[PDB]
């Protein structure tokens, strides 16, 4: 869980 | 107070009393409400939390 | 101060008006001796005004006292406003009382969201000027940091943060300068600069004090 | 303006203390602060993620709940307090 | 969001939109496994509300997303609707829901988990932007 395949890029 | 209007008003039994409109409005608040919150949803349920030593009039008849 | 509200006299015990001959900067009272400004408020024979409300009006609870020394940031950079503070050291110790009382300095960093007391003499009005005689108050969460440099790309450097609200409609304005930003009663910020007042996406920005916190005490200590 | 397109705020948690400055006695234990930092949760966000990184995993500390009538981005969204619900959460499941 | 800015696509694999049964989001939820969905008690989820996993673009009809039917919804008794505290709603999908890239689960927290005060921590969903 919790860890998204596709990576969140936040500014 | 007749101008918006809340159908739920609850009131302290004090002199004068602290009232407020407990209805729960879709997207707004009434016309009068100073201190509005809602939900983040849709339909957002918006509450006006203020405070009078009054009840609007009602809503219904 | 734009869409705040009238502090009450001496609510804000800390808030200095800076004045040569009229009210141009505000500034805080860190201890009996010291206000903190704004570098770009500097300027030869500052009078500081203490325990103000009204400052058109001799009402009483007034301390005028020159300053002694007016220590600007070294790094104060007036063309970026980067280390925009100053020390301000006053000829004689301030009365500490419940009218006049220094306010503390950070003891870390404040979070974006926190809530806090900017106040000043500044203008009341975002378009057009009025100034007040009373000191305003307005309380503002401080912006993330990402939401200022959105805000003014380019411009915001570590030492500044934004604080307000991005709908607009409540800033610091001019006069404001150099006053207090307070959260959690530690001074936070310094009334720095801004695009205009109370503008949408155009918060003010505020002197990032909590990294002057060492540079204070050196200055303090060595004046 | 509604987005088609999912989108993303950082912000951050509020002390509930902090959050009270704002939102008074609104602020309920299962209730948890973030935001009043130039973005908010809006409408339509309701019921989704607050998340924070929990040992590099994400980890739902919020349920997007409620706030300003007009989602300010200067005042702090509300959020359901996942910490003080999971516990309901888990006994939920475990029951289902 | 206000003022937030565009996920990357599939980035926050656990948002969930709910549905009414014509397409229309009315609340955001998040996966937390392949049959649960936690999500607002005030959103008012029912039975005949949808859960659609994997989206992105909701203007887009080309996602690989997943339309999940929800068996049974669990408000917490103890929400109140007044006051929203305790918001908090159990959604258990009719069919588990296939996880992939795009389409996985939150952590939950225990309830002794310490988030301070001052994280920055990350919101998602498809809200307003602009009030
Ligand atoms: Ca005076």
């Amino acid at each position: 869980c919790g860890v998204p395949a596709i990576q969140p890029v936040l500014s | 107070s007749s101008k918006p209007c809340c159908d739920r008003c609850e009131c302290t039994k004090s002199i004068p009393p602290q009232c407020r409109c407990s209805d729960v409005r879709l997207n707004s608040c009434h016309s009068a409400c100073k201190s509005c919150a809602c939900t983040f949803s849709i339909p957002a349920q918006c509450f006006c939390g203020d405070i009078n030593d009054f009840c609007y009039k009602p809503c219904k008849s | 101060i734009v869409g705040g509200y009238t502090c009450g006299a001496n609510t804000v015990p800390y808030q200095v008006s800076l004045n040569s001959g009229y009210h141009f900067c505000g500034g805080s009272l860190i201890n009996s001796q010291w206000v903190v400004s704004a570098a770009h408020c500097y300027k030869s024979g500052i009078q500081v005004r203490l325990g103000e409300d009204n400052i058109n009006v001799v009402e009483g609870n007034e301390q005028f006292i020159s300053a002694s020394k007016s220590i600007v940031h070294p790094s104060y950079n007036s063309n970026t406003l980067n280390n925009d503070i100053m020390l301000i050291k006053l000829k004689s110790a301030a009365s500490l009382n419940s009218r006049v009382a220094s306010i503390s300095l950070p003891t870390s960093c404040a979070s974006a969201g926190t809530q806090c007391l900017i106040s000043g003499w500044g203008n009341t009005k975002s378009s057009g000027t009025s100034y007040p005689d009373v000191l305003k108050c307005l309380k503002a969460p401080i912006l993330s940091d990402s939401s200022c440099k959105s805000a003014y790309p380019g411009q915001i450097t570590s030492n500044m943060f934004c604080a307000g609200y991005l709908e607009g409609g409540k800033d610091s304005c001019q006069g404001d300068s150099g006053g207090p930003v307070v959260c959690s009663g530690k001074l936070q910020g310094i009334v720095s600069w801004g695009s205009g007042c109370a503008q949408k996406n155009k918060p003010g920005v505020y002197t990032k004090v909590c990294n002057y916190v060492s540079w204070i005490k050196q200055t303090i200590a060595s004046n | 303006n509604t987005p088609d397109r999912l989108q993303q705020a950082s912000l951050p948690l509020l002390s509930n203390t902090n959050c009270k400055k704002y939102w008074g006695t609104k602020i309920k234990d299962a209730m948890i602060c973030a935001g009043a930092s130039g973005v908010s949760s809006c409408m339509g966000d309701s019921g989704g993620p607050l998340v924070c990184k929990k040992n590099g995993a994400w980890t739902l500390v919020g349920i997007v709940s409620w706030g300003s009538s007009t989602c300010s981005t200067s005042t702090p969204g509300v959020y359901a307090r996942v910490t003080a619900l999971v516990n309901w959460v888990q006994q939920t499941l475990a029951a289902n | 969001i206000v003022n937030g800015e565009e996920a990357v696509p599939g980035s926050w694999p656990w948002q969930v939109s709910l549905q009414d049964k014509t397409g229309f989001h009315f609340c955001g939820g998040s996966l937390i496994n392949e049959n649960w969905v936690v999500t607002a008690a005030h959103c008012g989820v029912t039975t005949s509300d949808v859960v659609v996993a994997g989206e992105f673009d909701q203007g887009s009809s080309s996602e690989k997303i997943q339309k999940l039917k929800i068996a049974k919804v669990f408000k917490n008794s103890k929400y109140n609707s007044l006051t929203i505290n305790n918001d908090i709603t159990l959604l258990k999908l009719s069919t588990a829901a296939s996880f992939s890239q795009t389409v996985s689960a939150v952590c939950l927290p225990s309830a002794s988990d310490d988030f301070a005060a001052g994280t920055t921590c990350v919101t998602t969903g498809w809200g307003l932007t602009r009030y």
